């Protein structure tokens, strides 16, 4: 009966805290490390850290020294805080619970919905449209619409490409 | 034949009830039934009955017992609201042994008078485990739970030394006492005794060792709720006992600070020589016996061919992961992964580093806890190791090795160990048989 | 002298002979945590016995530990006859096999009581 | 220490599917991740199972390898395979993963098209599930688009390597 | 079967062969502080009634015989109109009074039944 | 003749007594036993004096209900520290908006935070400098947000040696005998409810609408009516209130309201103007027997001064409205499809319940939209005479003392000790 | 008329008529911190007339205020006159010097009224 | 001859209970059982009984239930934690002011008030016995703000002592010894029993019995051990001496709000003169009953004693003074002018003799450690009557003896009138023989 839901799918920039709080609905907070966890296409599955009822915390080594977990009893929340974010931390995060006692055969359970976290790497521009079919080469917000389609590239520099073949290009900021 | 109606026949049905004690400090015995010293218990002869240590309500009645009675104690003691304050916190380099580095901190802060528009600066000597960071020479520190409670300060004028209590029974109920010398917890006893009241249970907590207690009568015996499964601890009793030697050799001093009318908190001043980490001693080759005597009676529920193989705790929290009791008012932590570390195929000492906490919460409940007062001068301790909660990895139908670990968490396995040959019964008095016989 | 519930183990001829050793031990034979459950124990403990001495003021049995009826036995309670019974058996036996047939003849005793008192007062009437 | 998986393991629709894990010391258990949803745990021991996992999800482990066998698999079991293990410095330590594919199509031939500037490389039209692009190169995953087959991008300020028949 | 006051309305030569309901279910039942004294409260009142029925000499019968005779004062009516002509509630509205004096009366009665009784076992 | 003496007789009298009480709210799973199937001997040839009005139940139901409130307050946060001086700015003139200095965890650093107040829970204290109503009579403790005040019955049962007696006459008017006395175990399922007015989520009568008071001819008794058929009544709180936790200390959080999402506008709830319409017609149908077939009964709203005894104050959700009733009491009857009644509501957060001086509480706010769905069962009114012939009556609706309430409910329960111990003369002596 | 507990000056013939006006006072007697005081007050009152009626009803003299009993005197406990105890002694120095030997005649009442049961259940099975 | 059981003969035994109180204030007699005028008292002629009033155990219960019941009562009152700050007083010299009057200093302080953030400075007038010091004018503290804080009594509750009645319960019995010349040990003749004891008033007082019984017949003298000299000798009074003490000073009580729904009751200014509060004894009725106890002093220690009377040693204040309560002032009244008087042995009306009376505010009611009491002021002038029916001596030690008064321990307070009473448990269980058998 015990769910959990974090917060809504935010955006940061680099060199930024990131937080997300996890709020559980229905049961206690007492036995019951509650722990946080990412999903990324790059790493793959991988563990941050749990707190318990007391704030005795328990962090990843590869993670340590930049998260920061607390817990609030009596409003039944626990927060996640990441400090000096980067670029390659774009994952969905996720939340979950282990019973107290023993980890050599435990596994995670009562998982979160999952909320998309990326990182902007502080890029914003213009869109910049190329004749060949079609292509575009820089744009942030991903606000294009092509018509007279391939998906978007995650280039290094923080920029979105596309191509299309077979125009008018459309772009909701710039109202380009 | 006619009916004929008896009064008083012993017949006795499975029924329970709330027992009252009897005595012969928080446990508060000044106030229970004074024992009487006679030839209490007596022996049914040609009776067998069905005991269950695994459903019996006196482990569960025991508890709500020692919780009610745990806390009633704390009423008349000052709670430590006015504490929760920013903490200007510095490392000590005083005479350190590179082991206990870092672990206590040198924390400065603002405090009440006793008139209440005044302030004063004091200090204080708190370990690493009680303050949490917030700003993430001097840092500002701040207590671990002041976020989720302010908690009352334990009064030195009270004890946490543990004293044997017995368990009467009231009127028209009788206490069965096992008198089998191989019982296993579970299954009929052919020789059942009644008593009026329990023996001295003394009420010590622990996690991973049972500490003090009473012992077994012919060899170590393996009790279980269901030895097949994985996830039910295993309680194991020796026959002869293993002695264990604490140690705090730090020498503290407790200054009294006025925060208020009539209420003082107990800090802790410097501390005079070096200072060394606290640690507890056992003999090894009595240790080593008693580990072969337990493989030797571990072998005969699995298998008798299996290497039976042992690794430390593997527990999230420190209460779990850590063997933890109090010994003179000072809560320990031991970290005894030197012990559970052998594998067995078919006057040296072991020393075990400690931690000591102060911010205390007992019985694991929401938002309560305890500030533990300093203890004057050093603390010694000599105890008998007489069990050991044991919890099995399994990962085979048919295996050849076992991994044992060592449990704890739940309180209510420390006192399982004590009661597990009583149970409590109703005595029906009220019987009809047929008999040649009839009124006018 | 066995004591308190010592003749358990033994057959119901010989265990009828001490029913004081167990009549007797009945009937004790918040500021403080024990000061009101062991009030409510003792209120449950007078209550315990005032019901079954009730129970025996009813079927006209009172002040007595073995009364004598004038019920007949059914054989559809039990077979065995008076020879096994009682020089074989012992009372936790026996109550394990009359457990589904008291209620019955718990109705019945009351019923023969009411008859007789009733008959006792009409022959007082003449 | 790290566990080793295998990256993809293809079955036709009926068969069965092992993946295999190695490097552990005790036990372990698997994770089923499939995109858009929380991940869930279908073996929690070696060889233990959950209610509400249906019987074709079985495991065993021997020595220090780890095997999950898939019973007859169909197209809801295209997922991604995690699992993990207990240590004591790092107290959960995961796999890499192995995704599972199930073959509801017939193999395709992958069109590619190049275009001089005025450079991008694009792979449309293709089933295997996966395309390596060969030559500042930024490659697409592959993603889905209509009629239920697979497209790729490339990008350079190509050769595709389609398995045994490169166009 | 009436029920636990079945027979409240009817005439005491028919309420008087159903006395068992009602004196079976006075003590803990078809009938903190709060729930202790009540028990108490309820404890005592059964002990009251059982103590005067022993000291008449009435104990362990529910309809007992004395040999006090019945004043024509108390009251004057016929055995075939008090018994089939009347309730309970009405009988004892009608001797409220004139109760005290016969308890009393019934307590000399059975002091001097069993001072007779301990003189003739004397001998 | 010879005295016998009979032990057993069902003989009652009249008494006195504590009774049982059997059934996260208004009273709780702590206090109770569980109640099965029940007994319902019909006792027959039985004629009881019954009386309402000098009930013991009614005294025991407000102590009990008062004392088992008072219980669900003790483990909550005390908010002493709220009292400070507020520097508010600004229906209209309505929702207030205040700012204070409010302390925290750590007790040296203090935070600025701000939240809204409603115009009936601040005063001025000499413009833009405001307090509480509360903070110069006595603090207010919060209710902790996991307790509701939902009603759910609950059921007195009778110890051991006492019996509770159930008139079961269809026409009986609260006082004087009943021929239809039957016995029960336990009474059935009462709901306690607050209210005032308008007696809501009630019985219902059985036949006809009945009129009860104390003495009908006197002006100063309040007149408790019963329907048969119930007044459906459905609210709405159309603001959108966030709720956000301003922490205190330690442990200890405040529950204040946030920012309102969307528009503003006040709470209403309506009464179908054709139901209450011919209802108070059977209404004065019934009370022309009382006072004569040619009286023109006519209705006002209220005469009070406490806001409690003029607007029907009731518990919507958990959010206590006061709702002025002016358009229902508004009608004169003389002797010969979808439209509603909108009473305008407001809302008040520091309550004082049970009329107590000193002890008070604050209610938190209460996330979304708030609706009720009730049954109108009752009405209190209270007659304003001055002529012994009149030809126009005056009823006003009253209120003040809770008791009122819950005597439309144990009107039909009397309970009575049993008397066994009768003497009878018979004809036998004994041996 | 002497009133409660008004005989203890008076002879042992003249205090065995008024042990009514006594035994109506062994139980009750009348119509925060006093609620627990007077709690336990009355449940050791009614525990103790309780404890008394069992003793009265063990022996086999329920309900009945002088009963003789089979049981002989030894005239060691007591060898004086009978004509003496009767006229010439109040009850309490007869209680102060029968209160060594009082605890061998409450068996010796407990183990006769089980013989003449036991007697009684073997002469009604005839 | 057999053995015949008898059930309800009238035999008693020592035992002890718990009794309740009856009555028809701090002491909450209105949740006592509400008892009816006494119906009879049972008299007892041939019974005789030996009575001890050193070992009773009633004197014990009657100290715990006063204990309690103060306990009770100054627990919904409010407590004064905000009072303990740094007060700035200044000594008083406001025009006639006697040389014995260079107390009652004139404090100044900054209070808080209903709104947490403002703060309030107001005035008060302590007594000197309150405030103590801790170094224009001095800086100044309340006596007790190291050692716990006060708990203010409420106005509307009083301290004039009504007479409770302590009853035994079922199965127990009152025996009330009924010997004109008794000196609480011994055989008693003419034992009456009751249900139910007299009016006892629970008095508060330290060297003098202010509201008690009178003797029979003659001043009885009566202690624990005559020859002991570590021993309270108790006096009773066999006539009543009446006491006057008073307080001069015109009083107004100001109100001063602490916060939220509280109040401080403080001292306002003197509309009048200041002068002391004095105890008035009369000074012949005083000689004459110092006869009456010297002479029985003469029969009891020797008939050629030379008896000497002193004042008390020395000690606290609240033992060498004596202390007791008119309305709600505490009056301390010196005591020292009663005992001044020498009584050789060979030899064998308006006018009066003042005692002056100090009054203290901070009251610490039984001498334990953590509880306060602080009295509110009383505006008016208190006067007040009462009878001296008796007082504690001291032998301190030849032929010459010195008798001191004695203070505390009000156990002894409360001996004096709980020294005729004794609780029994009957045991109605009889096995005397007769000639009859069993069929
Ligand atoms: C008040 O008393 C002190 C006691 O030392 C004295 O010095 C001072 O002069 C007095 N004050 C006045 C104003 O006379």
């Amino acid at each position: 009966q015990v769910q959990l839901q974090e917060s809504g799918p935010g955006v940061v920039k680099s060199s930024e805290t990131l937080s997300l709080t996890c709020t559980v609905s229905g049961g206690s907070m007492g036995g019951t490390y509650w722990s946080w966890l990412r999903l990324s296409p790059g790493k793959g599955l991988e563990w941050i850290g749990y707190i318990f009822h007391t704030g005795e915390t328990n962090y990843s080594p590869s993670l340590k020294g930049r998260v920061s977990i607390s817990v609030d009893t009596s409003e039944d929340q626990f927060s996640l805080r990441l400090r000096s974010v980067t670029a390659a931390d774009t994952a969905v995060y996720f939340c979950a619970s282990l019973p107290r006692g023993q980890l050599v055969n435990a596994y995670f359970r009562n998982w979160g919905r999952g909320s998309l976290v990326s990182v902007t790497a502080a890029s914003t521009k213009g869109p910049s449209v190329f004749p060949l079919g079609c292509l575009v080469k820089d744009y942030f917000p991903e606000p294009v619409t092509v018509s007279w389609t391939f998906p978007a590239v995650l280039q290094s520099s923080g920029l979105y490409s596309l191509s299309s073949v077979v125009c008018n290009v459309n772009h909701k900021p710039s109202n380009t | 034949l006619w009916v004929t109606v008896y009064y008083g026949v012993p017949v006795w049905k499975d029924a329970e009830t709330t027992l009252f004690c009897a005595s012969d400090n928080v446990w508060a015995t000044h106030a229970c039934v004074p024992t009487d010293p006679n030839p209490q218990e007596i022996h049914l002869e040609n009776v067998t009955e069905e005991f269950n240590m695994w459903k019996n309500n006196m482990v569960e009645q025991m508890h709500t017992d020692i919780i009610s009675l745990w806390d009633q104690s704390l009423k008349p003691c000052v709670k430590l609201t006015p504490l929760c304050v920013t903490l200007q916190c510095t490392n000590v380099t005083n005479n350190i042994t590179d082991d206990m580095r870092g672990e206590l901190k040198n924390c400065s802060f603002n405090m009440t008078t006793e008139l209440r528009d005044k302030k004063q600066k004091v200090y204080s000597l708190f370990y690493r485990l009680d303050v949490v960071q917030i700003n993430e020479s001097n840092k500002e520190y701040r207590l671990i739970n002041c976020n989720t409670s302010a908690c009352t300060q334990a009064c030195p004028k009270v004890s946490f030394e543990p004293i044997p209590i017995h368990y009467c029974a009231p009127a028209g109920f009788a206490i069965l006492k096992c008198k089998d010398k191989k019982f296993n917890g579970t299954g009929p006893c052919p020789s059942v005794s009644t008593v009026q009241c329990t023996h001295g249970i003394k009420p010590v907590v622990s996690t991973q060792l049972l500490l003090n207690g009473s012992l077994a009568e012919e060899e170590v015996m393996i009790r279980s709720e269901n030895i097949t499964n994985n996830a039910k601890n295993i309680l194991v009793q020796f026959n002869t006992p293993v002695q264990i030697n604490c140690t705090r050799p730090n020498n503290n001093t407790r200054k009294s600070i006025r925060i208020g009318p009539g209420q003082a908190f107990y800090a802790t001043g410097d501390i005079i020589g070096d200072i060394r980490q606290a640690h507890c001693n056992v003999s090894k080759a009595t240790w080593n016996e008693t580990l072969g005597k337990v493989v030797k009676q571990l072998r005969k529920h699995f298998g008798n061919n299996t290497i039976i193989r042992f690794a430390n705790s593997s527990g999230g929290d420190l209460e779990v992961t850590t063997h933890s009791f109090n010994c003179g008012g000072e809560f320990f932590y031991c970290n005894t992964s030197g012990l559970f570390n052998s594998t067995w195929i078919s006057n040296d000492s072991i020393t075990l580093p400690c931690r000591i906490k102060q911010i205390i919460n007992m019985w694991q409940r929401i938002g309560q806890c305890m500030y533990a007062p300093p203890i004057q001068g050093v603390i010694r301790c000599v105890s008998n190791i007489t069990g050991l909660i044991l919890t099995r990895d399994g990962g085979s139908t048919n295996s050849t090795t076992e991994t044992f670990r060592p449990g704890g968490g739940d309180m209510r396995d420390n006192w399982r160990s004590e009661l597990y040959k009583y149970k409590v019964v109703k005595i029906e008095p009220l019987g009809v048989a047929p008999t040649r016989c009839k009124r006018r | 002298f066995l004591g308190f519930l010592g003749a358990a183990g033994s057959t119901m001829g010989a265990a009828s002979m001490t029913l004081t050793v167990q009549a007797r031990n009945l009937l004790s034979g918040k500021l403080t945590v024990w000061g009101i459950k062991q009030l409510q124990a003792r209120v449950l403990a007078v209550e315990r016995y005032l019901r079954d001495q009730q129970l025996l003021g009813i079927w006209g049995c009172s002040g007595k530990l073995i009364c004598c009826t004038n019920v007949p036995w059914n054989s559809s309670w039990s077979n065995r006859n008076l020879s096994e019974i009682w020089d074989n058996m012992t009372w936790l036996q026996w109550d394990k096999e009359i457990s589904n047939y008291t209620q019955i003849i718990y109705g019945l005793l009351e019923e023969s009581q009411n008859q007789q008192e009733k008959n006792e007062q009409d022959l007082l009437a003449l | 220490y790290e566990l080793t998986q295998p990256p993809s393991v293809s079955v036709s629709p009926g068969q069965t599917a092992t993946i295999t894990c190695s490097g552990a010391s005790t036990n372990v258990c698997w994770y089923q991740v499939k995109p858009g949803q929380s991940p869930e745990v279908v073996i929690f021991e070696n060889y233990k199972r959950p209610s509400g996992i249906p019987d074709r999800f079985s495991g065993s482990k021997s020595g220090s390898t780890a095997t999950l066998t898939i019973r007859g698999t169909q197209a809801i079991d295209e997922a991604d395979y995690y699992c993990q293990v207990w240590d004591s410095f790092s107290t959960f330590v995961f796999g890499s993963g192995t995704q599972v594919t199930v073959l509801g199509q017939p193999k395709a031939n992958p069109t590619v098209t190049l275009f001089p500037p005025s450079l991008v490389c694009l792979i449309s039209d293709f089933y295997p599930g996966a395309v390596t692009v060969a030559w500042g190169v930024e490659t697409t995953t592959p993603s889905k688009q209509s009629n239920n087959k697979y497209a790729a991008s490339s990008y350079l300020s190509c050769q595709v390597t389609h398995e045994g028949s490169t166009v």
